[PDB]
């Protein structure tokens, strides 16, 4: 999974590192964001693509 | 990517639907400008595309994590550059519109927010509803948070 800020930076992680639950629950931040920045593009992708 | 013979579906903030048939846009060169293919409105802008295939499979989603299910085939179409149908209730639980998946069961989906708070659930708790139907709670959204990411996983 790849995530990217509003400046542009880039990274991906393993998929297995996340499980499923139930509908209404808070949720791990999945990269540590700057100060003054959000994330504003996702996408999950084969590593050969 | 399209093939020679489908359909596209465009998606805004503020609940339209089109539908038409990729038939009657025409290939271009690469510096082309290109043509209007919707009547949108004033004060919103398109924010998703679906290209629909298969069968009963359609998501929606809001700033505050309300979204349905509906059937796919219960959207009118019409020509190009015309206007749409409510596609669900703004409300004021809700918000706007962000994005729509095209996603069926045994799958699951994918959540964040601008200041990150991942999440994945499945689909299994999201029933099929009407069109003109409001949202529902699926993610308990944070004080100054606002739904920005939504993605399908597969099986």
């Amino acid at each position: 999974v790849v995530t990217l800020s509003h400046q542009g930076y880039v990274k991906y992680q393993p998929l297995s590192e996340y499980e499923a639950q139930r509908r209404g629950g808070k949720g791990k931040s999945a990269a540590r964001i700057k100060e003054e920045d959000f994330i504003d593009r996702l996408l999950v992708a084969n590593t050969h693509d | 990517l399209t093939s020679g013979e489908d359909e596209v579906m465009l998606f805004s903030a503020e609940g339209k639907v089109v539908r038409f048939k990729e038939s009657s846009v025409r290939a271009m060169g690469c510096n082309t400008t290109g043509v209007r293919g919707i009547r949108l409105g004033e004060g919103d802008k398109v924010v998703s595309l679906i290209v629909p295939r298969g069968d009963g499979a359609i998501l929606t989603a809001t700033q505050n994590g309300y979204g349905k299910r509906t059937a796919v085939a219960e959207y009118p179409t019409k020509s190009r550059a015309t206007k749409g149908v409510i596609s669900i209730k703004v409300t004021e639980r809700n918000g706007l519109v962000v994005g729509a998946v095209q996603v069926d069961d045994c799958d699951q989906i994918m959540m964040i927010t601008d200041a990150g708070t991942l999440v994945r659930t499945r689909v299994s708790e999201i029933s099929i509803v009407g069109r003109n139907t409001q949202g529902v709670i699926l993610i308990r959204t944070a004080e100054d948070e606002n739904v920005v990411g939504l993605q399908r996983v597969a099986e």
